[PDB]
RNA sequence: AGAUUUGAGUAUCGUAAGAGGACUCCCUUAACUUAAGCAUAUCAAUAAGGGAAGGAAGAAAAAAUAACAAUGAUUUCUUAAGUAAUGGCGAAUGAAAAAGAAAAAGACCAAGUUGAUA
RNA sequence: UGGAAGUAUAAAUCGAAAAGGUGAUAGUAUUCAUCAAAGUCUAAAUAUUACAGGAAAACUGAUAGCAAAGAAGUACUGUGAA
RNA sequence: AAAGAAUUUAAAACAUAUUAGAUUUAUCUGAUGUGUGAGACCGUAAGGUGAUUUCUAGUUAAUCCUUUAAUAAUAAGGCUU
């Protein structure tokens, strides 16, 4: 909407609000980042203290899907079957059928230890496991499978 | 069978054999013009594996070119350019000499198709080769089904657009993957594919 | 230039279903300029063996 | 129940199923070599190669085979190939 | 935040606007329809396997492919001469990557084969194979008499043990341990009496029907069958087993044979 | 004299040229500009100069990716992605496999074999 | 060239094979994986501001819109390119 | 010393043996064969056995990270000063 912009609001004015000491001119300093170490520094300093430099080792061709690792905690497990499910197998123990959690499925590949589980036996499969996802899973009565 | 003793012979390039023999035929080249044709290829297995077939509408044209380097055409050797762009010498031809002989000899015959082109031999000057020509308005090569693609208006001069194997070597087209990422379909085509800027009709 | 905008589904599907419930309100119906003042019901619903015969 | 994803027995059980199909020559190309090269000699680096090979001085001869083929495989094949040849002499 | 714009050449040469898209739409869609008509078989977008994806980040799922390999279709029993001319991609390209997948797309092509209604080369009722079908139709008659004795004696130990475990788990869902341990005690019986010889090739069926017109065969055989949800029996092997170990174990077994190789040398 | 090889003149039947070049395939070592100077870098396969094409052209059937529960000619679109990387590591330049679609199609020479050989 | 102890091309010199290439940090070795270069053709999906024929428009309405709504690349200038 | 079933039928690489042909060269070309490479534990008797993992005690080895299929000795790159 151009009826909106401050054009409108400032017709009559000479300077169009800019100044009249300070002109509008071309160019305030460079175009682009220019002068990044020269006139500009407590620009970059202030705002962005370590644009200039070098910092860790060079990957000259980076495999971005080797790091590719969806992550779920703990108390997150059981929204993945739904709070019908959870309740259903609510007073479950060792010997009788169990609901398992497939995380990889859902595209997770490693379960992370946060927060804290419900009271029921569950059985958690996914590729990798944490040494505190592990542990809340085993002290709330479960297991932990591995996959691929 | 007899070509596969030739075959394995004309590997044999540093042979005592082979090197007098070149040497009368590039001695022999040095005073015959320079685009002239041959009766037959001097070279028949390697013509034979390049797609000359001995029959009516296959000709063989022998093209001498003067090998090494050339200077940048500027008058003088004066460039008003900047030292980035400021050498005269050691700036190397893109396209090969087997390329640009190909060019000059259908130039020479723009009335046939250049098949494909090999090595002859080479001096301390000049370089030859031979070219294999085919003429499309045979009605031998119209009504062979393995051979009338050269008839098709698309292949009128070939080595000029750059469709033979020698200009097509020139061009990156030498194999394929990550080493040939920007020769994909075409060098100058893929460039202007990847600098295209797509503004769809619903952009945020 | 920028011819065609965007917009959510979510927020088109609001929109439409404002916009069917305003025209139920017989107030608004006739305030935009329409004269529904002898029309029985303000949804007006015919039937659809009548429809069929047109 | 899924395997694991670490280490070298890694990957999900299943039955992986190539054979390394061996790219070879013929027992008539040991003729056509025996034709071609007593129609053609040796070239001047072969040539070189055979006289340092017979003073005993062998690594010389791979120094040499290696700066006019580029490659020490190749470098390895051309001596072994001319070796062949002084023995049979 | 330090600004990156690559617009310092010239991009108003490097436009490209999409103004021909809402007629690519019916023009791709008229040719859609276009093909359909002249042989409704070729828009029919020829049947293609199952594939996995590659890397780790997608090998869980299931994708068409292109072209079923020789031994794919060896073992369902189809020549790859009759295949391209039936629907059916092939790719000799494609190296067999597992058993699994060998016979996963196995049971994509047998499953393929039973939908699929050839008709005759020559409409006329006076073709070959019509009248071929008639002259042995009697000895199929004879042949499928005996087909049918057989995998009605050798698969009836079992099928009341199948029958049996569906009895008990529906009596369950309204035991299994022993009646789950029968059918496997059995399966691996079954297993070892397989431990000879089958036709190359099957036949093409081929017949005389009203027209039905399908527009794909991938969509009619699904690569996946829908996910429930999985449960399981908890044991007390299931909470002793620590995973955290195996994988930290897996990891340190792999990063020791540098340490291995190493202390041989010295 | 005769048998060949090679090179010419003439005759017959045809072939190339020139126009156009918006899109297509290429040759060539521009500078203005930016870097608040400038000399590498940027502008930039960009301007101009030159050649060759068609209704489309280019490419196309792995000496290709990947390290997987693996894929599988080419082309084009989405994403990867202003990311890996390149750079007076400054200004700036900058892809591709994977994954999702449009369309789908594979065939030949050379070499080898058959030679009362055609 | 994004390709970094060399991604591609070319030139000078050199120059293989009882094969070999690739796995982008140079080197040697042993395994592994995957292809089999140095000849050719190949429709479809794709581009288009030459030009011709059409259809549309929150475009301009005779100092605007193509330079040109009339015998417009016309009248007129220049030796000429223009 | 303490807990520990481990998931379930369509298969090719060839390390080979043993034969049917051809070859002399730096020799090859078919097929038959076992293992390899295989994984359904014995229970209606409580459940034991048993791969694989844990803790403690000596031993020999490696040990800051990377060169992206795995290692090695050279080389190169990272991190701190």
């Amino acid at each position: 909407a151009t009826r909106f912009r401050q054009t409108r609001r400032r017709r009559g004015h000479v300077s169009m609000g800019y100044g009249r000491i300070g002109k509008h001119r071309k160019q305030r300093g460079g175009r682009g980042n220019a002068g990044g170490q020269h006139h500009r520094k407590t620009w970059f300093t202030t705002f962005h203290p370590d644009y200039f430099g070098k910092h860790g080792m060079r990957v000259f061709h980076l495999k971005a899907n080797k790091y590719y690792c969806p992550s779920i905690n703990v108390d997150s497990l059981w929204s993945l079957v739904g709070k019908d499910v959870q309740a259903q197998y609510k007073n479950a123990k060792v010997g009788e059928e169990v609901p398992v959690i497939d995380c990889v499925k859902h595209g997770y590949f490693k379960v992370l230890g946060k927060g804290f589980l419900p009271k029921q036996p569950v059985i958690v499969r996914a590729r990798y496991f944490s040494e505190k996802a592990q542990q809340k899973i085993k002290a709330v009565g479960g297991a932990c499978e591995l996959t691929a | 069978g007899a070509y596969k003793y030739i075959n394995a012979l004309n590997r044999k390039k540093q042979s005592d054999v082979l090197r007098f023999l070149r040497r009368i035929r590039c001695w022999e080249l040095r005073h015959l013009p320079r685009i002239h044709r041959v009766a037959r290829p001097t070279n028949p297995e390697r013509a034979r594996r390049l797609g000359y077939k001995p029959k009516s509408g296959f000709v063989i044209y022998s093209v001498r070119i003067h090998r090494g380097n050339r200077k940048v055409s500027a008058r003088k050797g004066i460039v008003h350019r900047k030292p980035a762009c400021q050498g005269i010498h050691k700036i190397k031809r893109v396209k090969s000499l087997q390329a640009i002989a190909e060019q000059r000899v259908g130039k020479h015959c723009g009335a046939l198709r250049v098949l494909n082109s090999y090595f002859i031999g080479q001096d301390s000057t000049y370089r030859f080769f031979e070219v294999i020509l085919v003429d499309p308005f045979n009605a031998a090569i119209r009504n062979d089904p393995k051979m009338n693609w050269i008839c098709a208006d698309k292949q009128k001069r070939r080595e000029a657009r750059g469709l033979t194997s020698a200009a097509k070597k020139s061009r990156g087209f030498t194999g394929k993957g990550r080493r040939y990422n920007k020769i994909g379909a075409g060098a100058r085509g893929n460039l202007k594919r990847r600098n295209l800027l797509q503004l769809k009709r619903y952009r945020s | 230039r920028k011819w065609q905008r965007k917009t959510p589904k979510q927020m088109r599907r609001f929109a439409v279903a404002s916009c069917i419930a305003a025209s139920a309100v017989p107030a608004l119906v006739s305030a935009r300029g329409h004269h529904i003042a002898g029309v029985p019901q303000i949804p007006l619903v015919v039937n659809s063996k009548s429809i069929s015969v047109i | 129940m899924a395997g694991i994803a670490v280490g070298l027995k890694r990957g999900y059980p299943v039955h992986t199923m190539t054979a390394k199909r061996h790219y070879g020559v013929t027992k008539r190309k040991h003729v056509v070599n025996d034709v071609i090269r007593e129609a053609c000699g040796f070239s001047a680096y072969e040539r070189h190669m055979m006289d340092l090979l017979r003073r005993g001085l062998d690594k010389k001869a791979l120094k040499y085979a290696k700066k006019h083929l580029g490659t020490h495989k190749r470098g390895l094949a051309k001596r072994d190939e001319i070796q062949r040849a002084l023995e049979a002499i | 935040a330090v600004s990156n714009i690559h617009f310092c050449k010239d991009w108003r040469s490097k436009v490209h606007t999409w103004f021909k898209q809402p007629f690519r739409k019916i023009r791709r869609h008229q040719t859609r329809v276009e093909k359909a008509k002249a042989v409704f078989p070729a828009t029919i977008k020829s049947l293609k396997p199952s594939v996995h994806c590659m890397n780790q980040r997608f090998n869980y799922k299931l994708r068409l492919g292109r072209g079923f390999t020789l031994k794919e279709l060896r073992a369902a029993k189809i020549d790859k001469n009759l295949a391209r001319t039936i629907g059916i991609a092939v790719d000799p390209r494609r190296k067999e990557s597992s058993k699994e997948c060998l016979n996963r797309n196995a049971q994509r092509l047998t499953e393929y084969m039973n939908r699929l209604v050839v008709l005759p080369k020559v409409h006329a009722a006076t073709a070959k194979r019509l009248v071929l079908n008639k002259k042995n139709a009697e000895a199929k008659t004879k042949k499928a008499a005996e087909i049918k004795k057989f995998i009605a004696e050798h698969n009836k130990t079992i099928k009341e043990l199948k029958i049996k475990v569906a009895a008990a788990k529906k009596d369950y869902a309204k035991e299994l341990k022993a009646c789950l341990k029968g059918l496997k005690k059995a399966q691996v019986a079954f297993a070892a009496q397989v431990a000879k010889k089958t036709k190359q090739f099957n036949k093409l069926p081929v017949q005389q029907k009203e027209a039905k017109q399908v527009l794909d065969a991938n969509k009619v055989i699904r690569l996946t069958a829908p996910c429930t949800l999985e449960t399981k029996t908890l044991t007390k092997g299931m909470k002793a087993f620590d995973a955290v170990a195996h994988l930290r174990k897996a990891k340190n077994v792999a990063k020791a044979v540098s340490g291995i190789v190493k202390g041989q040398k010295k």
